[PDB]
RNA sequence: GUACGUGAAAUUGCUGAAAGGGAAGCAUUGGAAAUCAGUCUUACCUGGGUGAGAUCAGUAGUCUCUCGAGACUAUGCA
RNA sequence: UUGAGAAGCUCAGACGAGUAGGCAGGCGUGGAGGUUUGUGACGAAGCCUUGGGCGUGAGCCUGGGUCGAACAGCCUCUAGUGCAGAUCUUGGUGGAAGUAGCUCUA
RNA sequence: AAACUUUCAGCAACGGAUCUCUUGGCUCUCGCAUCGAUGAAGAACGCAGCGAAAUGCGAUACGUAAUGUGAAUU
């Protein structure tokens, strides 16, 4: 059973096996370290336990060899308490005379996920910024909008226009400081 | 359509282009060195004075078989030409440019020419792609301050 | 289409938009508008219940008062007002009409009933801070109110009564206790408390001791539409996280026997029951709305777009028209037709 | 899937047949799906559209557009409807095509001939 | 054990400079002739088995970790157990949608992510 | 289209494009001929025949505030959030500038910039996780009225929500062509004097309010004798923030023979309003008086400032 | 949280002892010393005692003003 | 924009910067100038107060599995 | 003590030129079966880039820009599967050179 | 210095690679048996739409009759 499943699972091909570098990773929802190992096979291991997060608490899922032909049924759970310390209890009464590899690999992803519990409740609490998606079409769009829209603008046609107009209607006082003496005169002779 | 050239901003410039010229490349490449920078008046007498043979184009990077005169002792090299197809696309280019500006309400004593340039048309000869800015010469606004 | 609308200077306008109109719609007809009132921000306007074929209008300043909106153009059939020493710390925050008698809740829970003929009013203290509070349309003597931090309660004045109660001992201090009071939900998945702000009041058993089990449903700054059961129990039935933006207004839609929210983000959207799902949106509308009207067929939206937007109860747009000053309510006079 | 060995999955084969079709076969290549009330009224599910049927456009840009089918071009597979037009830049009205596929039909120009391919597709008229 | 790189430079095939059709990828020499296949003095270098890097750290990045290709907010939630080795980086062609959930999963993790900026802004 | 052939398709085309030339050529020489015969021809086809725009012809909107004046706008803008500025007791503007957590000095060279553009605005460098509603109600107690954050990611200064203080409106810019003095040809230097402001081009009623919120954040009375002018102006949506060092000197095209020479000072660069809420801004919780959809912005006709 | 969650590569047990510093035999207490670095370099101090590894130092404030302070010997 | 999807290299023009005296490019090491990368204190532990809720009730019911295991529903918050 | 991909983990010592030739392990490309409850108009593929990283290397990952409809990792199968040369084939483009030509010139 | 030369970068040309596409080719398999002195295959000349360097047709010249489909051709 479990070694001929290694033998194909382990070494011909399993779907849940992604190749790194360094070391295979398996996306088996059921690995407690989340490798590909023999070890951390869940399908080549027939007593198998691992804790996973449900809706906010955690769970010890245990599976037997005596379970293996029902899939509906090979998996049993039990709600790991919120105290830590009795989480760790709890863990060591249900894997009772297990390998203490296999207690010690549930109770490194227990802390892992009692951490990860903590942060995302952490996060919840801090104010963070959202993440806005940038818009290729809209970028380009908008980038080429904007430069029609600056030629179609005149900006300095339409600076120097307002600022002669507001000269001619005086928003100053009676001589401006702004101009010298022949623009003022010149100014005086056509506006009047 | 857009040119080699950051300016030709609508407010203070003027454009104007010519593709699949037929004339040749290397002419019109240096009679476009040497009326860049000069203003818009002085270009057009200085285009006149080359089709009178008063003022020679001085052949500059393309100077193989070039013969020298005097008239290039401004321009401070010796060799130099007189061609008249590369000055008449070049004037024409620069009426239609000055027009240009005289649409868009530039003033019209202060333009220069701020970009001028020569391409390789497809060989059809050679053709040549000429594309040209002429800007308001921006002056500095004393501080008074 | 015959509507009242009042904005945040204090001044009334009487439109008479029909079907088919669109401002936005050079081609389109402009809408008739009669306006009056105050042109003064201190007397804006900031609810608008209609009695009838009477309109009661409250202001800023506590100057409520009544219109008569049969005849045209409408006169103050009667005026009210409020004490000073009543308005510098608090404000209103719901008010509306039952058995005769005028709900003038303010923030601090302070409550004002006022009965229209005998012109009689008696104050009733109540819970902290408020935000909605909603009498009950069909039983005398039913308050629903809640605040920020202030769980949804009943306050019953009337016991049971067994068939009705006479108008002039209501709202008496002595006789009214609460027989409900809201029970928070649990905690959510990342044990964090689910916050409590009640901002609108609704009471559906129109659409789903006796006559109780009081059928009603909440809508909260953190926008969640919680369904309240009394008989199922303090907490509520069922929750739904209906929008990410604190939701504003409440209320059913008797047309398709059906309920609607808006909330801040510009979003007003048909929630179905039943199907415990929410059935299209009011599309076509900008800016956060201030207040909306249903009367039949016929649901009227205004908001910070400056706009007045019809709809039906099957979220078509009918009619649309702009007006200019910033509006604070809007009130379905007549749902025919003006030719009609 | 298909087991006939006398119909082809050939995506080859499927475009040049679309692609190079008579206009005899284009008049069925381009139906339209009855509305509801004409769905349950005229117990057929769609028909090929033709000149003078009264349709709605369901998708595109001019979702909504109700109107007549002016003309039923074939050469392109496209319809063209009363006022569902686009300004040009001299300001002439150029007619835009819809796809028949696109469109939903409200009210059907009846003929005699029509009315016997009703009640040829199980349809009471 | 920090991370010690025997050599930072690539190894650029012998004349890609000189001639643009010869690209830069390496090439081993050939020719007998050739002074770089001899390995002469003052030639590049060519690379040898006594180059590669320690096997504890190889596939490190300057900060520790390795990168690890992430395509979806399943390939996140495998890190789990080996954030202190390894650090995310999402897939080129992984859409903005996707980069934000993935980016706000893997800040509950507690993963470092090699690229978590790309294809978005950001609004506080 | 008819010619699947490449070569024979494009000969067409050139025959055709030939053909176009010349009739046109034709109509247009004709026309000219009995235009000289007749100038009141030419007056007719000019005046008649105005080359269309997309101004001329954006789509009609009746928020467009019209030049005659409106009671009902002045008394709306008689008691509003800005009227301590716009009224007898001409409230002095104070303004906060401040940036994202986190900035780096890319942020700071565009920071320093705008503190040039405008005199009484301080600068404090944001700490830890303070929000900016926490911001804004501190700033309110220290005498500010109008609050400037700069959001910048990966060394890009990209976006601007300036909040109106204590409680007032909040709007948010999304920026673009971010440019310094040094990186504008023919800059100038900007001296202590108070800039004048020129507001352009904002007809419709939203406009009124984005107008009213940069006019409030610049002194009331300006330094004439700086002849420093800060021009904001709206086109086709696109708000263009410029300075520039003016000087009046004699033009001749101009029809008055007078029209000033300008040399700019900078910062330059362009704002899209994306949203303005009521009260302080909050992104989640705020209630959206404005909120640009980039569906209906594909209108080119179609615009909302 | 506390249940290690990785391999825990606890450091071996390094017999390495800490002794006390050998100062040399002319930093005695009370040696005038020349400062070398800081912001008091070039300066004469008097050594007031020896702390673990550096010397207290001060000049007579009122000479040089060199506080009490700590030097590296 | 019909010289029409994408638009590489060779090649050409203009602009900007830098280097110039003939084996040259190139290799090694640094300087200068320009530019870029990521690494942040924030959490952890502990104490009290205030409220909260369940995986806590000297607690009552339902559902699905195999007494008790998960999921919920009321009621109380010691 | 958890360090059983027993094809794994671990400890120790020695050694390292290389033509012909021999033997292993890998990188990349087109298509096929399976798989990733895979990526993609919120932008696939390609291309550009004095952005960053990984591998002794073949190569691979990634940011930005451009772009506009498809594409990839892993296990296996398959082959018209990898170029600097062949006075290689096809196409494009240079210096010669605005030279030979048909003083200065057009 | 300037020029020229060289290098690098930006923009503009030139060129048409790469990618994606595909009413085409190629290969295999399956069914079938049908040219002509009653003028065939092929060639030429006309016709009318055209873009023919294409197609259809034959002075009844994109064909006419008949059977249809049923409102277009573009």
């Amino acid at each position: 059973q479990d070694e001929v499943i290694w033998q194909v699972v382990g070494h011909e091909f399993c779907s849940y096996r992604i190749k790194g570098e360094a070391q295979n990773f398996c996306r088996n929802e059921y690995n407690v370290t989340g490798l590909c190992n023999r070890q951390s096979c869940p399908l080549a291991n027939s007593r198998y336990a691992t804790v996973r997060e449900d809706n906010g608490k955690l769970y010890l899922y245990m599976k037997t060899i005596e379970r293996a032909h029902f899939p509906s049924k090979l998996w049993q759970r039990i709600k790991l308490s919120k105290n830590y310390a009795k989480a760790l209890e709890q863990i060591d009464q249900q894997l009772l005379y297990w390998p203490g590899r296999q207690i010690h690999r549930c109770k490194q992803r227990l802390t892992r996920l009692t951490q990860y519990l903590l942060k995302a409740r952490r996060l919840a609490l801090k104010h963070q910024p959202a993440l806005i998606p940038i818009k290729p079409k809209q970028a380009h769009r908008e980038a080429s909008r904007e430069r029609k829209a600056l030629i179609a603008a005149k900006l300095e046609k339409n600076i120097e226009k307002e600022l002669v107009k507001r000269l001619k209607s005086g928003v100053y006082g009676d001589q401006p400081l702004n101009v010298n003496e022949e623009i003022w005169n010149k100014v005086l002779a056509a506006r009047e | 359509v857009r040119y080699s050239a950051s300016p030709a901003l609508e407010t203070k410039c003027a454009k104007a282009r010519g593709a699949y010229l037929r004339t040749h490349f290397k002419n019109s490449r240096e009679v476009a060195f040497t009326i860049n920078g000069m203003s818009l008046k002085k270009a057009f007498i200085f285009l006149d004075n080359v089709k009178e043979h008063k003022q020679a184009v001085p052949f500059r990077r393309f100077n193989g078989g070039v013969g020298r005169t005097a008239q290039g002792k401004e321009f401070g090299v010796t060799q130099a030409r007189w061609p008249v197809k590369s000055v008449k696309f070049f004037y024409d280019l620069l009426k239609n440019a000055e027009a240009n500006a005289e649409a868009k309400g530039l003033d019209m004593d202060k333009l220069i020419i701020k970009h001028v340039q020569v391409n390789a048309a497809p060989k059809q000869s050679s053709p040549s792609h000429i594309e040209i800015i002429v800007a308001e010469e921006e002056e500095a606004v004393p501080k008074a301050n | 289409m015959k509507l009242l609308l009042g904005d945040e200077i204090g001044q009334l306008k009487f439109i008479e938009i029909k079907k088919g109109t669109d401002t936005s719609n050079p081609e389109s007809e402009a809408p008739v508008i009669q306006k009056f009132g105050e042109l003064d921000r201190e007397k804006g306007v900031l609810f608008m219940l209609k009695h009838e074929m009477n309109v009661f209008v409250a202001r800023k300043n506590g100057t409520i008062e009544c219109w008569n909106v049969n005849q045209e153009p409408p006169i103050l059939s009667s005026l009210w007002q409020l004490d000073s020493s009543l308005l510098e710390t608090a404000s209103i925050v719901s008010m509306k009409y039952s058995n005769g008698w005028l709900m003038l809740a303010l923030s601090d829970g302070n409550l004002l009933f006022r009965h229209i003929e005998s012109s009689k009013l008696r104050k009733l203290q109540l819970h902290g801070p408020l935000s909605a509070v909603e009498l009950h349309p069909r039983i005398p003597g039913i308050i629903a109110a809640g605040g920020k931090e202030n769980d949804v309660c009943l306050y019953s004045c009337n016991p049971t009564c067994k068939s009705n109660i006479d108008e002039l001992e209501l709202w008496r201090t002595e006789n009214v206790v609460k027989v409900f009071q809201g029970k928070n939900v649990k905690n959510d998945s990342l044990n964090l408390r689910v916050r409590v702000w009640i901002t609108g009041i609704v009471f559906t058993e129109d659409i789903i001791d006796e006559s109780l089990c009081f059928h009603f449903a909440t809508i909260t700054h953190y926008g969640q539409l919680r369904f309240y059961d009394t008989k199922h129990g303090r907490r509520p039935v069922s929750t739904f996280d209906v929008s990410t933006s604190p939701l504003s207004h409440v209320g059913l839609l008797p047309s398709i026997k059906l309920l609607y929210f808006a909330d801040k983000r510009a979003q007003i959207s048909i929630f179905d029951h039943s199907k415990k799902k929410v059935i299209g949106r009011f599309q076509g509308v900008k800016g956060a709305p201030s207040s909306i009207h249903c009367l039949g067929n016929v649901v009227a939206i205004t908001g910070l777009d400056r706009n007045v937007r019809i709809f039906d109860a099957d979220r078509k747009p009918l009619a649309n028209a702009y007006i200019k000053a910033l509006p604070t309510s809007i009130i379905v006079i007549n749902e025919r037709d003006a030719e009609i | 899937m298909k087991f006939s060995r006398d119909v082809t999955s050939s995506r080859r084969k499927q475009r040049k047949a679309h692609f190079g079709a008579p206009s005899s076969v284009r008049r069925v290549l381009m139906s339209a799906p009855l509305s509801k009330e004409l769905r349950e009224q005229y117990k057929i599910r769609s028909l090929p559209v033709r000149r003078d049927d009264q349709i709605t456009v369901i998708r595109g840009s001019n979702k909504g557009r109700e109107g007549k089918i002016t003309s039923v071009y074939r050469k392109k597979f496209l319809l063209l409807i009363e006022r569902v037009t686009r300004e040009k830049a001299n300001g002439a009205s150029a007619p835009v095509g819809i796809d028949a596929s696109k469109v939903v039909i409200t009210k059907l120009h009846l003929d005699k001939d029509r009315k016997d391919l009703i009640v040829r597709k199980g349809g009471k008229v | 054990v920090n991370i010690i790189k025997k050599r930072t430079k690539p190894f650029k095939r012998h004349q890609s400079d000189r001639f643009k059709r010869v690209g830069e990828s390496w090439r081993k020499p050939r020719g007998i002739d050739s002074c770089v296949r001899r390995r002469f003095r003052g030639t590049i270098s060519m690379p040898k088995i006594g180059y590669g890097n320690n096997k504890k750290t190889r596939y490190c990045m300057p900060n520790g970790l390795k990168a690890f290709l992430v395509r979806n907010v399943s390939d996140v939630e495998l890190l789990l157990m080996h954030n202190k080795t390894y650090a995310a980086e999402i897939a080129g062609n992984v859409s903005a949608r996707k980069r934000v959930e993935i980016v706000e999963k893997a800040r509950a993790l507690g993963v470092k992510v090699t690229n978590a900026g790309a294809k978005v802004r950001s609004q506080e | 289209g008819k010619i699947k052939n490449k070569i024979v398709r494009q000969q067409q085309y050139m025959k055709a494009l030939h053909q176009k030339n010349k009739d046109k050529l034709e109509r247009r020489k004709e026309r000219a001929k009995e235009e000289e015969k007749d100038p009141e021809k030419k007056r007719l086809r000019l005046s008649e025949n105005i080359p269309a725009t997309i101004e001329s012809k954006r789509v009609y909107d009746e928020t467009i505030i019209e030049d005659k004046p409106d009671e009902e706008l002045q008394a709306e803008l008689k008691d509003d959030e800005f009227s301590a500025y716009f009224s007898e007791e001409r409230k002095v503007p104070k303004l906060l500038v401040t940036t994202s957590k986190r900035a780096s000095r890319k942020c700071y060279d565009f920071a320093s910039e705008l503190l040039d553009c405008f005199p009484n605005a301080e600068f404090r460098k944001r700490t830890g996780d303070i929000e900016v509603h926490e911001i804004a109600e501190a700033a309110a107690k220290r005498g500010y009225t109008d609050l400037l954050v700069l959001n910048e990611d990966r060394k890009k200064t990209n976006a601007l929500t300036l909040v109106h203080l204590p409680n007032g409106p909040s709007f948010y810019f999304t920026l673009s062509n971010l440019q310094t003095a040094k990186e504008i040809s023919n800059h100038g230097r900007s001296t202590g004097h108070i800039p004048e402001l020129i507001i352009n081009n904002f007809s419709t009623r939203l406009g009124m309010t984005v107008a009213r919120a940069f006019q409030s954040l610049f002194i009331q009375t300006p330094q004439i004798q700086g002849r420093q002018v800060v021009t904001i102006h709206c086109q086709r949506d696109f708000l263009f923030f410029r300075r520039h060092r003016y000087a009046f000197r004699e033009k001749s095209n101009m029809p008055d023979g007078i029209g000033t020479g300008l040399q700019e000072l900078g910062p330059r660069f362009t704002m899209r309003l994306r949203m303005v809420q009521k009260g302080v801004w909050d992104r989640k919780e705020g209630e959206v008086f404005f909120e640009s959809n980039a569906g209906e912005e594909s209108d080119r006709r179609k615009f909302w400032l | 949280k506390y249940y290690p969650a990785y391999r825990e590569n606890v450091p071996k047990k390094a017999r390495k002892a800490v002794r006390p510093t050998k100062l040399r035999a002319s930093l005695a207490p009370g040696t005038v010393c020349i400062l070398l670095a800081g912001r008091f370099r070039g300066k004469r101090v008097v050594v007031l005692s020896q702390l673990e590894d550096t010397l207290v130092v001060t000049g007579p404030y009122k000479v040089n003003g060199v506080p009490i302070r700590r030097v590296n010997h």
